[PDB]
Formats: C-alpha cells, sequence, structure tokens
C-alpha cells in the first residue's frame, strides 16, 4: 500500500505549475518520491500517474528509462563510481577493486546491512580531476585506492 | 528576479521572460536536442526525425531553440562589445574564443579559453605541460568520447 | 509524381512515402516498424533504399523509404548492392538475440520476421555470443506474451496507445533491454487489444484462444465471412481445422473494418465449438428423444404442420436474410413474426426510417474517421459497436492531422503530426446513463437518463435551427454546455451524429434525427450513424413482420397451434415465464437452431441448423450494407452422422415437403432470387457477391492454402479410404485447394491473404490496389439504399424530464463487450473475461436503502425475484438502477423498464 505524503503532493503540484503540460513534471515527481523514500516503489508509479493525469505505463516507461530513478530498493548510501574513458585512463579499476574489497559486494548489489549500494555511472563531468565518484550528493575527485576505506567511514 | 532582470516588465521594456532550471535524471541521450525536448516534456528521451526541425515545431509543438551553455555565454560579449570586436578576436574562419583543454595523464589537466586556430600542441605542451613523467604520447581525441 | 526505381519509370501518388508507393507497385522492400494504418516512424531501419540526386548519379545515399516522400522526379534503387547489404545487416542484427523458437512459436508460418529474414537472403549466422532473454507477463485470457521474440519495432505501443487509445501498454527500459508490455501482470483493458496479434510482426503477442487448439496457417480452411457478434459487419476470415473453428482473422475491407476487429469479434467465436450443439434432427416422443435423418424429419414435420390449422414463424436478428425469408415463405407473410419485442422493433424501424428516408448520408465505418465533430446520443458505442468507437477516435485525432497538414507536414510523418497537435482534438460529445470508454477523448460527457439525453438532443437541434421544437426547463449550466456543443457542431465542416437502438429510447433516436436535420438545413456535410443490436437487425427490420408479443398472443389465445422458431432463444426479447407458458400451451413447437437453447425442452422437433461457420447467407449491417458470408467447412466431413444444414435449406425443404410431399433442398442463389423477387427493398443482396457460377479463368476460389497438409491422414483413423471431397453447390468457393487465390484475380471476396514471400498479414498489401486503401477490384458488399432526395420532418414529441418516483426504479442499461451479445456468452473463453454481474446504484439511493458496496439486494421483475451484489455508481442519476444487459437472467428488453420492491435480501 502506497500513499503520497502532503509535502510530496504539494511539491509535485508546484512542479506541474512550471510547465504548460502536467506530463512534463513526471521526471521531477519521480525524483521527489525518490528523494523522500530512497527509491520509487511500485505504488508510487500509480500515485504519480493519478496526480499527473497520465497513464501509469507512461510513468513506468519514464522511470525505467532513466538510470538515476531507482525502481528497486537501494541502500542508505549510493556510491556511483565513474567508469568512463578519462577515468579509465586515470585508473578507476583500482578504485572499483578497492570498493569491491571493502564492501564485499559486486556493482549493482547492496551491502548485507543495507548501508551501501555500489553502482557504475557515466562520466560525471569532472574528467580533469579523475578518477571521480559520487556518493549520495557529494562528488569526490583525485581518488586513490588507499583513500577509499578512509572515505567510506564518513558515511555512517 | 529580485533585481528585476527576470520576470515581468524587464527594465521597463515590457518583455516578459521566465527562466526555469530542469534537472535531469541521468541519461546520455538527453543531450541530443530533440531527445532533450522529449525529456523536457516528461517523455522517454527518444530523439525525433528532422524535418521538422525544433525551430518550426519543438517543445510542445511550439517554436523552440536549443543552444549550448557556451554559445549563450558567448552571446553577451557580442551584444556588449560589438560584432567587429568579436570578428577580430582570431584571424580564422571560426570567430571568437573557445574553451579548450587537455585531460588524462598530463602534467596540468585543466581548462582554458583560447582563440580558434590554436594548434593542439600548444594546448598539450604550453598549457597542460605535456605528458607526465615516464609516459610518452600515443593518441588523442580532440572533442570528447564521440 | 514520377519516380524511377532501378531504371524503371513509375507514376505514384506524391503524398505517399516511398515505401508504400513501391509496395503499391508490386516491389518488395523489407520493413518492420511501418504500418499503413499507423504511419512512419523510421525505427527498425529495415526499409533502406539508395536514393540518387539526379539520373546521372553513381554514389547515391541510403535513405529510409518509409520516411522519404515519393516526390516527382525521384531516383531510387532497391536492388542496389549496398542497400541489399544494409537490409541484410539489419535482419542479421535482429537475429542476434532472437530465440530458437520457430517450432514452438504460434507465429511460425505466419511470421513477418520469418518472411523478411528469407527475403533479405540472410541464412548464415556468424554471431556466437549470448542472446538476451526476458520474462513474460500474464496479459489475460486472450493475448499470450513472449518478449524473447521482440525485435523492438514499436508497432504494438504505437497501435495500442496512439491508434487504439489504450493506456495499460507501454515500452519500458533502455538500450537493448526495451520491454513491451504492461506495468504489471493483468488483463489488457482495451476492447481492441486483439489486433496486437496481427500488428506485432513477431510471436510476442499471440492468440491464446487459437494457441489452445493450435494449427499452422497452411493447415487452415478459410472462408470470407461476416462477424456475427454485433451490427457493424466487420469482414472476417474464419479458419477451421479438424472440424472445429480454430481462428478468426481480420479480413481486409477497405470500406468497413480495414485492418482491425474488436475483441468480441476476434475471441467470441467459441460457441461454434461447443459440444452441446445439435448435430442431428431430434424428435421428442413422450420422454424419448429419437434421432432422425433429414428426410424423416422433413416428412414428419410436414405431416404434423399440414395437420395444423395455423402455423406461425418467429424469426431472429441472428439469422441471415435468406433463412428469415424462407421461414416467412413457409408460414406466410401474415403469419411471420420478427422475434424481437415491440419496443425494440419500433426503435429499429425508426432507425431504419431515419437511415433511408432522412435525406442524410450514412457513412461506412472507414468513412467515419474523416469527420470533424462527433455527437453520440445514448449509445455506449465501445460496448455495442466497438469498431465505430475506434473510428471515432481516429476522427477525433483528425484535428491534429489538419493542424500538421497546415504546416506542410506529410500525413505519414505521424510523430511530427502528434508533436504539432499536442492535446488539441476534434470535438466529441457523448451522452449516456453513466461513464463511457470514450470519456478520455470526449470534449464533454453527459451522464443522464435517456429522457434527459433525448431532451439535450432536442435542445441542441432547436439551438441549431429554431424551426425545431424547443425544450422548456433547461438549467443555465446545461444551457451553457448545450451552447458549447452547438458552437462546436455549427463550426464543423463534417459533423457526425451517432445514435442507436441500444439506449432503449425512441426519443433519443428522434433527437439525433432532429440534430442531423438541423445540421443539414445549415448546409453542413452531416452524417448520421445508427448502431443496431445484432448482425442482421437491419435486415429483419427491412423484411418486417409482427413483434414477439403478437406471436405469443397468438400462441396463448389458441389461434396458432404450431410455431416454428428460427435461431431465437426468445428469452432476450420477452419474459421467460410468458414464453414458457405460450410454448407449453402450443401443441407443436419446432426450433431450427444451432445452439442448445432453453426453449428446446418444450420443442416437439429440433432442427440442427448450421452456425455462420457452416452456412452461407447474407446479413445487413448497421449502415445498410448487404454482405455475403460463406461456409467455412463441411460439418459432415469428419462426423458422417452429422446432419447440420443451413436454416434456409431446412425451411425451404420443409415448405416443399408441406406443399408437394417431396423433398427439394434448394440452391443458395435460388433463395437469393426469391428474396429479390418477393421483397424489392432487399433487391441489393443479389449483388453482394457473385453467384455459384463465378469463376476466375474457369476455376473456383480456393478455401485452403496450396500447402494444405494431411489430406490422406486427417480422417485415416475413421477409415483408411479417403472420403469424397465436399461439394459446394451453393457458392463459388471450393472445399479444397484446387482453386484460385491469386492477389491479381478479378474478385472481391478474399478468403485469406497469402503471396509468395509474404506469409504474414502483410500479404494484404499484395491484395490491395494501393497499400492501406481498398481491395484491388473493389471492396465486397453493396449498400441497400441511397441517400434520400428529401428528408423527414422534425419530431415534435419532446419528452418530459426524468422524475424519480417512489417504489419504482428505472433500469439503466449497462452494456458489456464481453457478455451482452447472446452467442459470445456461450464461448468458454468469455466467462473468465465477463465481469461478475452486479447492480449499479447511486450513492444517495444506496444510502437511502441502507446498502453498501457488495451487499446482495433482491428485486422482482415479472414476478421473479433475483439477487445481485451492489456497486456504487457515482455517475448514475438517482432514481435509476443499473443493470448489465444481455447477461444470464437479464434480458436486453429490460432497458427502459421499471423495477419494484428492490430491497436488501
Ligand atoms: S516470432 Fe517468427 S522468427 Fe521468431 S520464433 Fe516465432 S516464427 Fe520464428
Ligand atoms: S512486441 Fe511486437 S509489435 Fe511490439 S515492438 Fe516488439 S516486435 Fe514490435
Ligand atoms: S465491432 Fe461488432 S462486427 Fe466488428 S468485430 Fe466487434 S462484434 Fe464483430
Ligand atoms: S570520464 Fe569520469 S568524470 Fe568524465
Ligand atoms: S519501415 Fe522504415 S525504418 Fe522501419
Ligand atoms: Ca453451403
Amino acid at each position: 500500500a502506497f500513499e503520497l505524503s502532503a509535502a510530496e503532493r504539494e511539491a509535485i503540484e508546484h512542479e506541474m505549475h512550471h510547465y504548460e503540460d502536467p506530463r512534463a513534471a513526471s521526471i521531477e515527481a519521480l525524483k521527489i518520491v525518490q528523494k523522500q523514500r530512497g527509491w520509487v516503489p511500485d505504488g508510487a508509479i500509480h500515485a504519480i500517474a493519478d496526480v499527473l493525469g497520465i497513464p501509469a505505463s507512461d510513468v513506468e516507461g519514464v522511470a525505467t528509462f532513466y538510470s538515476q530513478i531507482f525502481r528497486q530498493p537501494v541502500g542508505r548510501h549510493v556510491i556511483r563510481y565513474c567508469d568512463s574513458v578519462v577515468c579509465h585512463i586515470n585508473g578507476y579499476q583500482g578504485i572499483q577493486a578497492a570498493l569491491e574489497k571493502k564492501l564485499n559486494i559486486k556493482p549493482g548489489q547492496t551491502t548485507f546491512d543495507g548501508r551501501f549500494t555500489l553502482l557504475p555511472t557515466c562520466c560525471l563531468g569532472n574528467c580533469d580531476k579523475g578518477p571521480n565518484m559520487m556518493i549520495d550528493e557529494d562528488t569526490h575527485a583525485h581518488l586513490t585506492p588507499e583513500a577509499i576505506p578512509e572515505l567510506l567511514e564518513r558515511y555512517k | 528576479t529580485e533585481a528585476g532582470l527576470l520576470g515581468k516588465n524587464i527594465m521597463g521594456t515590457g518583455f516578459d521572460f521566465e527562466l526555469f532550471v530542469h534537472t535531469g535524471a541521468g541519461r546520455y541521450i538527453c543531450g541530443e536536442e530533440t531527445a532533450l525536448i522529449n525529456s523536457l516534456e516528461g517523455r522517454r528521451a527518444n530523439p525525433r526525425s528532422k524535418p521538422p526541425f525544433p525551430a518550426t515545431s519543438g517543445a510542445w509543438g511550439k517554436p523552440t531553440c536549443v543552444n549550448n551553455v557556451e554559445t549563450l555565454c558567448n552571446v553577451p560579449a557580442i551584444l556588449a562589445n560589438g560584432v567587429e570586436w568579436y570578428q577580430n578576436i582570431s584571424k580564422s574562419k571560426d570567430a571568437g574564443t573557445k574553451l579548450m583543454g587537455f585531460s588524462g595523464r598530463v602534467k596540468n589537466p585543466g581548462l582554458w579559453e583560447l582563440p580558434f586556430g590554436t594548434t593542439a600542441r600548444e594546448i598539450l605542451e604550453d598549457y597542460a605541460g605535456g605528458m607526465r613523467d615516464g609516459l610518452k604520447f600515443k593518441a588523442w581525441q580532440p572533442g570528447g568520447a564521440g | 509524381a514520377t519516380i524511377h526505381v532501378d531504371g524503371k519509370e513509375y507514376e505514384v501518388n506524391g503524398a505517399d512515402n516511398l515505401l508504400e508507393a513501391c509496395l503499391s507497385l508490386g516491389l518488395d522492400i523489407p520493413y518492420f516498424c511501418w504500418h499503413p494504418a499507423l504511419g512512419s516512424v523510421g525505427a527498425c531501419r529495415q526499409c533502406a533504399v539508395k536514393q540518387y540526386q539526379n539520373a546521372e548519379d553513381t554514389r547515391g545515399r541510403l535513405v529510409m523509404s518509409c520516411m522519404t516522400p515519393a516526390s516527382d522526379g525521384t531516383f531510387i534503387s532497391i536492388d542496389d548492392e549496398e542497400a541489399k547489404q544494409f537490409r541484410e545487416s539489419v535482419v542479421e542484427w535482429l537475429m542476434t538475440n532472437h530465440p530458437h523458437d520457430c517450432p514452438v512459436c504460434e507465429e511460425g508460418g505466419n511470421c513477418h520476421l520469418q518472411d523478411m529474414t528469407v527475403m533479405t537472403g540472410h541464412s548464415f549466422r556468424r554471431y556466437r555470443f549470448t542472446k538476451r532473454t526476458h520474462r513474460n507477463q500474464d496479459l489475460g485470457p486472450f493475448i499470450s506474451h513472449e518478449m524473447n521474440r521482440c525485435i523492438a519495432c514499436y508497432r504494438c505501443v504505437r497501435y495500442y496507445k496512439d491508434y487504439a487509445g489504450g493506456t495499460d501498454l507501454g515500452v519500458y527500459g533502455a538500450h537493448d533491454n526495451v520491454y513491451f508490455g504492461r506495468p504489471e501482470d493483468g488483463t489488457l483493458e482495451s476492447e481492441f487489444s486483439g489486433n496486437l496479434v496481427e500488428i506485432c510482426p513477431t510471436g510476442v503477442f499471440t492468440d491464446k484462444t487459437h494457441s489452445e487448439r493450435y494449427n499452422r496457417k497452411w493447415d487452415m480452411q478459410f472462408a470470407p465471412s461476416i462477424c456475427q457478434q454485433c451490427s457493424i459487419g466487420c469482414n472476417i476470415s474464419p479458419g477451421e481445422r479438424y472440424g472445429e473453428l480454430r481462428r478468426i482473422e481480420n479480413r481486409y475491407n477497405g470500406t468497413v473494418n480495414h485492418y482491425f476487429l474488436c475483441d468480441r469479434g476476434r475471441f467470441g467465436y467459441g460457441y461454434v465449438n461447443l459440444k452441446d450443439r445439435p448435430r442431428q434432427p431430434v424428435q421428442r416422443r413422450g420422454d424419448d428423444f429419437i434421432t432422425l435423418n433429414a428426410e424423416q424429419a422433413m416428412q414428419g414435420a410436414a405431416d404434423i404442420l399440414r395437420q395444423s390449422k395455423k402455423v406461425i414463424g418467429i424469426g431472429s436478428p441472428r439469422a441471415s436474410v435468406e433463412s428469415n425469408f424462407a421461414l416467412r415463405e413457409l408460414v406466410g407473410e401474415e403469419n411471420f413474426y420478427t422475434g424481437i419485442a415491440h419496443g425494440e422493433q419500433e426503435r429499429l424501424q425508426l432507425a431504419l426510417k431515419v437511415l433511408r428516408e432522412g435525406g442524410i448520408y450514412t457513412p461506412a465505418l472507414r468513412e467515419i474517421e474523416s469527420y470533424d465533430a462527433v455527437l453520440v446520443l445514448g449509445e455506449d458505442v465501445t460496448q455495442t459497436g466497438a469498431r465505430v468507437a475506434l473510428a471515432v477516435r481516429q476522427a477525433v485525432k483528425g484535428k491534429a492531422r489538419e493542424m500538421a497538414a497546415a504546416q506542410k507536414v506529410a500525413d505519414w510523418q505521424i510523430a511530427a503530426i502528434l508533436n504539432i497537435g499536442q492535446r488539441a482534438k476534434h470535438p466529441l460529445f457523448v451522452t449516456n446513463v453513466d461513464d463511457t470508454r470514450l470519456d478520455d477523448i470526449a470534449a464533454w460527457t453527459y451522464r443522464a437518463p435517456v429522457e434527459d439525453q433525448a431532451r439535450l438532443g432536442f435542445a441542441i437541434a432547436h439551438a441549431l435551427d429554431n424551426s425545431a421544437p424547443a425544450v422548456d426547463g433547461i438549467e443555465p449550466e446545461l444551457q451553457s454546455k448545450i451552447d458549447v456543443i452547438v458552437q462546436a457542431l455549427a463550426g464543423a465542416k463534417k459533423p457526425l451524429i451517432i445514435s442507436g437502438t441500444n439506449a432503449g429510447s425512441l426519443e433519443v433516436i428522434q433527437a439525433a434525427a432532429n440534430v442531423a436535420k438541423a445540421l443539414k438545413g445549415r448546409g453542413a456535410d452531416v452524417g448520421i450513424t445508427m448502431i443496431a443490436r445484432s448482425v442482421n437487425s437491419m435486415g429483419l427490420g427491412i423484411m418486417g413482420g409482427g413483434s414477439l408479443e403478437e406471436a405469443l398472443t397468438e400462441l396463448e389465445t389458441g389461434r396458432a397451434d404450431a410455431v416454428v422458431v428460427l435461431e431465437n432463444d426468445l428469452h432476450r426479447h420477452a419474459s421467460a415465464t410468458r414464453v414458457n407458458a405460450a410454448l407449453a400451451k402450443a401443441p407443436l413447437v419446432m426450433v431450427v437452431d444451432h445452439q442448445r437453447t432453453a426453449i428446446m425442452e418444450n420443442a416437439h422437433l429440433v432442427l440442427s441448423a448450421a452456425s455462420f461457420a457452416e452456412s452461407d447467407g447474407t446479413v445487413i449491417n448497421n449502415e445498410g450494407r448487404a454482405q455475403r458470408f460463406f461456409q467455412v467447412y463441411d460439418p459432415a466431413y469428419y462426423d458422417s452422422k452429422t446432419v447440420m444444414l443451413e436454416s434456409w435449406r431446412w425451411l425451404h425443404s420443409l415448405h416443399s415437403t408441406l406443399l408437394s410431399r417431396e423433398v427439394d433442398w434448394t440452391q443458395l442463389d435460388h433463395v437469393i432470387d426469391a428474396v429479390v423477387a418477393k421483397i424489392p427493398e432487399l433487391a441489393g443482396i443479389k449483388d453482394a457477391a457473385p453467384d455459384a457460377t463465378f469463376r476466375i479463368r474457369g476455376q473456383k476460389l480456393a478455401r485452403e492454402p496450396h500447402r494444405y497438409s494431411g489430406r490422406t491422414a486427417m480422417r485415416a483413423n475413421i477409415s483408411v479410404h479417403e472420403p469424397r471431397q465436399p461439394q459446394d453447390i451453393d457458392t463459388m468457393f471450393t472445399f479444397s485447394m484446387e482453386g484460385n487465390n491469386q492477389p491479381t484475380a478479378h474478385r472481391s471476396q478474399v478468403p485469406f491473404a497469402w503471396a509468395p514471400g509474404w506469409n504474414s498479414p502483410q500479404a494484404w498489401n499484395k491484395f490491395q490496389d494501393e497499400v492501406g486503401g481498398k481491395l484491388r477490384f473493389g471492396d465486397p458488399g453493396v449498400r441497400l439504399f441511397e441517400t434520400s432526395e428529401n428528408g423527414l420532418d422534425y419530431f415534435t414529441s419532446v419528452p418530459a424530464r426524468f422524475q424519480p418516483q417512489d417504489g419504482k426504479w428505472r433500469i439503466a442499461p449497462y452494456y458489456h463487450l464481453f457478455g451482452s451479445d447472446e452467442l459470445s456468452q456461450r464461448a468458454p473463453v468469455f466467462q473468465s473475461r465477463m465481469p461478475q454481474p452486479y447492480i449499479k446504484l447511486n450513492p444517495a439511493d444506496a444510502a437511502k436503502l441502507g446498502v453498501n458496496a457488495g451487499t446482495r439486494v433482491s428485486f422482482s421483475y415479472d414476478g421473479n425475484t433475483v439477487t445481485l451484489p451492489v456497486e456504487i455508481a457515482e455517475g448514475l442519476t438517482a432514481g435509476q438502477v443499473g443493470l448489465p444487459m444481455g447477461m444470464s437472467g437479464i434480458a436486453p428488453v429490460l432497458a427502459g423498464a421499471h423495477l419494484e420492491d428492490l430491497k436488501e435480501a
């Protein structure tokens, strides 16, 4: 059973005020639900569709199209490490190996306690300071495999 | 908006302009202009066939113009200093300056503003400092991954 | 326009794209994502040709033929080496992830992907890596889902969303993990979801009802037939194997039902394969049920009927024109009764009078899509005439079509058209007792009793033309809505008014006629469409006769001592107690029918009639088009004990045995000639199809494909000696492959579409003059009447407003596409799709009665108490109770009636 909160509904309606079509607030509505709850559960698709006045299949297609909208449950902190070409030249593979060693999981998986979710991601637009990673809202540059275990403990 | 530079009756002209910021949800194809228009409309970011171009029928069927950040940042210098100043920055076919820079195992990986017609050796050596210690040059991509 | 393909000059339509222009010229370009009804999107990249800039050009450029206009002076090459290599490469890319599934895939032998893989010449696999896989979804009882076979051509989503207006199907995911389906498991909610099994070029969406008793396309026996499940008259190709109706395919008719059926016509055919159907004539002697052959049944029936003093006949709108006429000739014109009720007959004759005396053109189903504004009065079109609702959706999207055409955007550039006309649409105003399935695209929906909908129509007609009678007592809000409707209708170049007999109100039809006349007087190009109830309702109305109440009165008073009931269960048009009493009093009841009905318990004789799959005949659809349906298979080929004849054959033989004591069966064209000689209004049915002497260069028309298999083994278990091939003396078709099914053959009746290299439904391209247009030598079917020179007068009798009286509950009809048609309820696959029958109540009335949602209430109609659960219908007006018409125990005659003592059980 899913129910949109009053703050979620108000934020979604204020987002629909920004466009001449209420369908244009679907990505922001999904991001609002994701920000409030960590991810987008199954009933959230129908709730957002009911608020916006669009079919739930359109909301589901939008949610499954975009990689930063999570339709599966994630951990309390999401690590997104860059695996693109400049960070490949700068050696993201050591960072990925260090992350897999410390968290004892694979990319696309979450930890046993639900603390961390490891994910590869596209280029973060910080290629001159590579390698880069994006934990929940903070981007970290100039990464080294030695600094990864120190960096992970500051996200409790 | 507080200073009256945006909104209704901008500096007494009567021109009304409202500016919004629309944050994306992580997809590379959204940078394509028609796929950008599709993503702005709350749809899956599939591109569109041209013709018709977005200037005729773009966002929500209305006339729409899509421009990069750097183009719109080049615009106010043209409108403030003049056309003849902008044409005389560089003695090349491409007018004005451009943000150029070398990245990836160089001494100074960064970003600088250079006139068009600058050779790629000056960006690598005179600005980025050449390659690092013990590494020799093999190849380079001029304009990104594509 | 002039194009040059591979050094050959051709004249084409310049408004077409290159793909449909080349396919109309007989050239073979592979394609996946393009459909004639859906437009071009340029997704699959299969239709590549090489375009040159001028005649002296060697390089050229690969272009999409579906996205390239066929402008004047074009130069292209299909068989260019680079273009062929690219098309082969596209097929190869589609084959990398395709499952090894053709032997266990229902699309095998009917697969467009198979045909285009063979056409490009790709038979060698060099891909050695893994293939992506997908989990499947449960899509309900009709459509089977298999996403492994998907080639991501986007035709399902384009048809279902943009064309059909469905909402529960979509595309999800990303790069090569694109998934086409529902957001969750469940039944596809669209009434036209069954067209996905022909729209999808692969075996993703398949017919589950066919997949139960599956056979391949080459093994089918096909016939051109008319769907019998409502009055629209969609052309179908039923296909049979081993003595049972296996599948209903869409038969292309460019004038009626071009590419699409509804789900009732596609999946409601299961009553033909019921095991309780009568297969031999059965005579009741005491408690014994003796089985006769045809001659003994004819002799005994003729002797008993000759002993009788007055035999009356009760026809049906289910039966064809020939069978109703044969019954009418057997019993006499004065003793023939239409089997429908007096109110139903009055509404049907009013609809016919409006259609053929109102001076207003009635459109065919394809022509409905070209109208500019639609007013639907009383008729729940999606549940009673569903294909008209689909055509209305197309007519509504016509506004975006016109807006894009104003910007020099071609008609096949469907994405640009939908982008330009974002949410603007042509005006649609629907009136009903509750919400409809057209409400999402309707400019306005009026939920009111049928008197109030009729009053709204009369007010609209008065506001359009002041000579029309006025309505007194209109609220100012309703007056503002009326003015909105009037301004939208008066500004339309082609308004369309749709009504019908399913509302159960004469005044609704009168109001629709008044609106059409008022629009005609203003110089508009107004069309009018009446939706009838059954497949041959209009034919029975044209033929005429007494009502069922008069026949029951004749039986009850004793003036008639013999009744012959033709293909009519009699409980849908009269109360069951009265019918059973009148039939029990009658000393001779003879029921000629193909379904095990309840009145056969009282029947002294039961004639095992043929269904539409085993009979030939003519049916008149709601627009007055006479259409011939042909027999699919011989019922006696496998079971030699089966004596199941056409109803007109039974009745003609009975008349001959009654007159001359000799059995003459008939020929079909003899009965056709008798119809056109005795009833001049039905004289057009002679030209609905050519007679049995019609040949294509001397040979008949084949019912089954050339590669029909198992001919020396399909009956080998009964006897190793092969039986005599069933002779067809009635029609021009033969019960074999020894005939003609060429796409260039000069004929209009096409049993099935096959061409060499085109095994899928895309062979209909080969059978058309231009792709997506008409059939090459005309569409089958002939209109019975033209538009009248002069019109009718205004209907003065404006009804009063609905007043909820205490103790009486007005019955609001609720129609269901799965459950309201009589024979489709008998189909076992419809029971899982048919909703559980409740009763609809207003919140105020339910609160007054103290009942909640789901509790059981009992009501008595005609002194018979029945109990139903309750749903709360917000849109239903108070003082009304909503009942599902056509269900078990609830006759469609109950629409507009009243209810007593409705209270909680
Ligand atoms: S969809 Fe066509 S190609 Fe694919 S398995 Fe079925 S018959 Fe074979
Ligand atoms: S499911 Fe069928 S119609 Fe839909 S994209 Fe896939 S192949 Fe095309
Ligand atoms: S609309 Fe009517 S005639 Fe056409 S397929 Fe459906 S039930 Fe049959
Ligand atoms: S390549 Fe990693 S930040 Fe751009
Ligand atoms: S048919 Fe033209 S690209 Fe698909
Ligand atoms: Ca026959």
